[PDB]
């Protein structure tokens, strides 16, 4: 109660955020100084004067998220137009970049440097964390600062303030599916530091939008700019539902211990349902049934573990907007019946769902509009030993041909760790295999 | 017969230094087989792990350095004269105060170790490799040494009676 | 800031400089008198790439106007973009275009370097904002080469920490035969890879190629071709400045370069063009601009690396385009091209993008590729000198400048080992 402090690091989680607060700011109505001309609109949050007034509020207004950023155009974006009250000039943050693609620079390199003046924001915002609830941090997690930064962050949140949780939204293609060979090596030491420190990661395909976001959507000029505002979008359908308004209100606590039930991190693929060409364009507002279906078009189900299979311990369907009570049971009753889909066979329940009963209410503009309808999905199986299984077979698929440990090495971090690490991926495979065997 | 003392001290001091030396020849034949690359490898890291920087220091150290920053000793690998030097080393010269002074320091170390070391880096592996036989070697060729020179005298009298 | 310092060596190496300060200056709004024409957000921030601020909105250099003689001191004053500003940024002294390889490293060298060095090691420690410096060198005669050689060895000795951008202009790299150059060129070129490192190569005949078939101009001046060079450098140095999710910086340019490290040459080539600087259509869209980048007949150096192996491409955009359709339009092409690259790596080719358009150009790029399978070259140098190395009249020459026998030998050493690198590295 509201919602809670929202951390934003790298580039792509700044203009998901800023998309994120774009939604909230255009359903307020609100003023970018002031004074507020309404008595009083729900938007961030349930005050809206003095401006922004997000349960923090005063001086020079007070802010509920923090973004860090390598360039002064969005700090000039918000100072010149709206937002500029609605955020405080010493914790809109602005340095500079020297970038890597490598773990052992953002872990060292540059770690090492910038780490004293960040840290003195951590340890205040870790004092100040309005909401009660938890972190939520903006990933920002494939990358040199992705992989290495994080990969530091992440262990002195849970070592220092364990008791705190930790929401990590991620931007990552599934293993192999990138073109790039050389993309697992990075990544096979923050994957490995994940298994113990990350308990609660949802998780975006960057892949999976692209092909959707050309062909669902079918959008001429996709550029980062539009993808980053799409997944904004899927942030603000999950979060802006569950704030404090018409839904069951679920809190972070309480959806993290029904995603994990038993030891290491749950995390489910994210969907969307309304990526789709006659619905930029606008079309009927739909059943329960009808949105399901939307959601369940081809490309926006996952084809990761075949689209049927890999034995899905559940699917949660996160319904935002107006419902009915009927049209809902039935909408996750009917593909059970229907039961084409595969789920573990000691566990044939899916029982897993979020009933939620407020409409957006936003202004025609981007790619959401004004609705009664809408749906966000959770996706997981338990026969996930083919992503464990493909991180595996990619690294050696360089590595065989010829050796390329080197740079990962040479940025200041160990030989042995790399392969270590792998090998615990390839002993990773034959655990989600028996339990995506079931019993 | 005269021989006989020679013959034994000579082999004696040859026992001791065969442990030893087919290393040291291994040794030297992998600082000098090495692709460019590695040397980079070594060079480019701004923050080292720690065993790498206790191998770069130790041959640096050893060979001819008396410089322990992580910033003047990574680049004598880029040196014209390393081979030189290596190859024109002379184990003998190294005083022995400072010798078990090195042995204490790398030798006796934790994480100095061959296996911690190849670990942390093979890049490092060539490198800690000399620096292992070659300050062993000067230690067992220092302890011979008595004998080694006892050995001279003898041969040295063992002339001079033969031309009596 | 960025503030680079351009240093400038030898007649070509300054003419190409020259060229660029002329089309950078005017890009980043600054005038032949030295005074304002921006009001864009370049003509405002990035403009201190090699410029400075003072006296009203005049412009003083970060990269300083330097030659070496008087008359062609002049010509960079007269400008029209040498104009700028009051005259302690304008420096002098010396000659060079000397000769004699093994005479220009030592005797002739010795004079000239400490002229020049001692210019640099006042400005250096003056640049605290300088995030690198920019080298425009050729090989005119022994001033050129072997003066030169000498000459990034000792700057790199000075400076091994500050970092350096090497591109040459060369005559066609070795074509037709050679009287005593051979190990003198090798000796050249083994210091130059231990004294070098970032190479960018830029052939003259390739120029003349693509003068005579793209721009169809059958008068190929090489002023006109450095021209046209430097509106496409001008497209790289500025495009990684702008916004852009694609774009790049310092160890991430590097690690792209060189993925394994040993130095290696790196090859200019064309995008859109159908032609520059003549003809209506000049070319602007998505298979145009990559049609080139799988062609053979636009890239530099006369070696042909592509027949052996393709090797990575770095590739560089400025202009408004659908980043989903390039990427469809690449699949397409390094599909054509497979797992030729090399084996180990299936595509091999980074872009880095920006929406923002350039000067009068709608689209734009340039594509720089890597050297494998080269080894051509360095059998042609070797194959070129036999008949004169049995006749041997003129080495004699150059012994007697103070060159040593075994420096000579130790190069053909080097220059084996090359033969074999390439071919290793083709397999």
């Amino acid at each position: 109660m509201r919602e809670c402090i929202s951390i934003h690091v790298g580039q792509a989680g700044v203009q998901i955020g800023n998309a994120c607060w774009e939604l909230y700011c255009l359903e307020h109505g609100i003023q970018p100084d002031g004074q507020m001309p309404s008595d009083k609109t729900i938007g961030g949050g349930d005050d809206s004067f003095n401006t922004f007034f997000s349960e923090t509020g005063a001086g020079k207004h007070v802010p509920r998220a923090v973004f860090v950023d390598l360039e002064p155009t969005v700090i000039d974006e918000v100072r010149t137009g709206t937002y500029r009250q609605l955020f405080h000039p010493e914790q809109l943050i602005t340095g500079k970049e020297d970038a890597a693609n490598n773990y052992a620079r953002g872990h060292y390199t540059i770690g090492k440097e910038i780490i004293d003046l960040v840290l003195d924001r951590i340890r205040k915002l870790a004092d100040q964390c309005t909401g009660l609830q938890g972190f939520s941090v903006f990933h920002s997690f494939g990358g040199g600062t992705g992989s290495g930064f994080t990969s530091l962050l992440m262990e002195r949140l849970s070592v220092d303030y364990g008791k705190k949780s930790k929401l990590e939204f991620s931007i990552y293609p599934a293993p192999q599916v990138s073109t790039a060979v050389v993309e697992p090596y990075n990544s096979i030491l923050t994957t490995h530091t994940t298994l113990e420190h990350s308990d609660c990661a949802f998780m975006v395909d960057n892949e999976a939008i692209y092909d959707i976001c050309r062909r669902n959507l079918d959008i001429e000029r996709p550029t980062y700019t539009n993808l980053n505002r799409l997944i904004g979008q899927i942030v603000s359908s999950i979060t802006a539902s569950l704030r404090f308004d018409g839904a069951l209100n679920v809190d972070l606590t309480e959806f993290q211990t029904n995603l994990v039930p038993y030891p290491r991190g749950h995390f489910p693929l994210a969907t969307y349902a309304p990526v789709i060409s006659a619905e930029k364009a606008y079309h009927e507002q739909l059943s329960v049934a009808e949105i399901t279906n939307a959601c369940f078009e081809p490309a926006n189900q996952m084809v990761k573990c075949d689209p049927r299979h890999g034995k899905y311990m559940a699917c949660c369907l996160l319904y935002r907007g107006d419902v009915v009570p009927k049209d809902v049971n039935a909408a996750i009753a009917t593909i059970k019946t229907k039961r084409t889909i595969q789920f573990v066979d000691w566990c044939p329940t899916g029982f897993k769902v979020g009933i939620n009963y407020e409409p957006p209410t936003v202004v025609p503009g981007g790619d959401l509009a004004k609705v009664q309808r809408a749906v966000c999905m959770l996706s997981n199986t338990t026969a996930i030993a083919e992503a464990w299984a493909r991180l595996d077979h990619k690294f050696d698929l360089m590595y065989a041909k010829r050796a390329f440990v080197h740079w990962y090495v040479g940025e200041g971090m160990e030989e042995g760790e790399f392969s270590e690490a792998r090998e615990d991926m390839a002993a990773l495979e034959k655990d989600y295999e028996e339990v995506g065997v079931d019993s | 017969k005269q021989q006989e003392v020679i013959a034994d001290k000579q082999m004696s001091v040859k026992e001791d230094l065969d442990k030893v030396e087919p290393a040291v020849i291994e040794a030297q034949n992998a600082v000098k087989s090495i692709k460019k690359q590695h040397l980079v490898e070594v060079r480019s890291m701004a923050n080292p792990p720690a065993a790498v920087k206790l191998a770069l220091e130790s041959i640096c150290l050893l060979l001819g350095e008396s410089t322990t920053d992580w910033k003047q000793i990574r680049s004598i690998i880029m040196r014209e004269n390393f081979i030189p030097t290596i190859v024109n080393f002379s184990a003998e010269e190294i005083s022995d105060a400072i010798r078990e002074k090195m042995k204490k320091n790398y030798m006796s170390n934790p994480s100095y170790n061959y296996e911690i070391v190849n670990r942390a880096s093979l890049a490092c592996g060539p490198m800690v490799k000399w620096a292992i036989a070659q300050l062993n070697y000067a230690d067992m060729l220092k302890r011979v040494e008595p004998l080694r020179n006892e050995l001279q005298k003898l041969e040295d009298d063992a002339k001079d009676n033969q031309q009596k | 800031m960025r503030e680079i310092v351009h240093i400038q060596a030898g007649q070509c190496g300054n003419q190409i400089g020259a060229k660029f300060w002329e089309v950078i200056s005017d890009e980043h709004g600054i005038d032949p008198t030295g005074s304002y024409h921006g009001d864009s957000d370049l003509q405002l921030e990035r403009i201190n790439v090699y410029y400075n601020e003072a006296a009203g909105n005049k412009y003083v250099p970060r990269a300083i106007l330097v030659d070496l003689e008087p008359g062609t001191m002049d010509s960079v004053r007269s400008g029209p973009f040498g104009q700028i500003f009051r005259p302690d940024n304008f420096v002098f002294g010396q000659s060079g275009a000397g000769n004699n390889w093994a005479k220009g490293h030592y005797t002739e060298g010795a004079e000239l370097v400490d002229s020049v060095l001692d210019v640099v090691r006042k400005e250096s420690e003056s640049c605290d904002c300088l995030q690198g410096f920019q080298l425009t060198h050729s090989l005119g005669g022994g001033t050129g080469s072997g003066m030169g050689t000498l000459l990034i060895s000792k700057i790199r000795e000075e400076y091994p920490d500050r970092i350096m951008n090497t591109f040459s202009v060369v005559p066609s790299p070795k074509v037709s035969d050679t009287v005593v150059e051979p190990y003198n060129a090798t000796l050249s070129v083994h210091q130059l890879v231990e004294n070098t490192d970032e190479t960018y190569c830029i052939d003259n005949e390739a120029l003349y190629d693509i003068c005579f078939r793209t721009l169809k101009l059958t008068t190929p001046t090489y002023g006109d071709l450095n021209h046209l060079v430097s509106a496409t450098m001008s497209g790289v140095t500025t495009c990684l400045r702008f916004p852009g999710q694609l774009n790049a910086d310092l160890r991430k340019l590097a690690v792209n370069m060189v993925p394994f490290p040993r130095l290696h040459f790196f090859m200019p080539g064309f995008a859109p063009l159908t032609s520059r600087g003549s003809q209506q259509y000049r070319a602007l869209t998505v298979p145009e601009l990559t049609q080139q980048m799988f062609d053979a007949k636009n890239m530099m150096a006369a070696c042909d690396p592509r027949h052996g192996r393709y090797l990575t491409v770095a590739a560089v955009f400025r202009g408004r385009m659908s980043m989903k359709e390039v990427d469809e339009q690449m699949l397409n092409v390094q599909n054509k091209n497979s797992s030729y690259f090399v084996e180990w790596i299936p595509n091999n080719v980074k872009t880095a993008v920006c929406d923002i358009p350039p000067r009068g150009l709608k689209m734009s790029a340039t594509f720089i590729g890597n050297s494998t399978a080269i080894q051509e070259l360095f059998k042609r140098i070797s194959e070129q000198f036999t008949a004169m190395f049995r006749r041997k009249a003129f080495l004699h020459w150059y012994t007697g400048e103070g060159m040593d026998e075994m420096e000579f030998t130790e190069a053909e050493s080097n220059m084996n080992d090359l033969v074999s690198e390439y071919q290793q590295y083709q397999d």
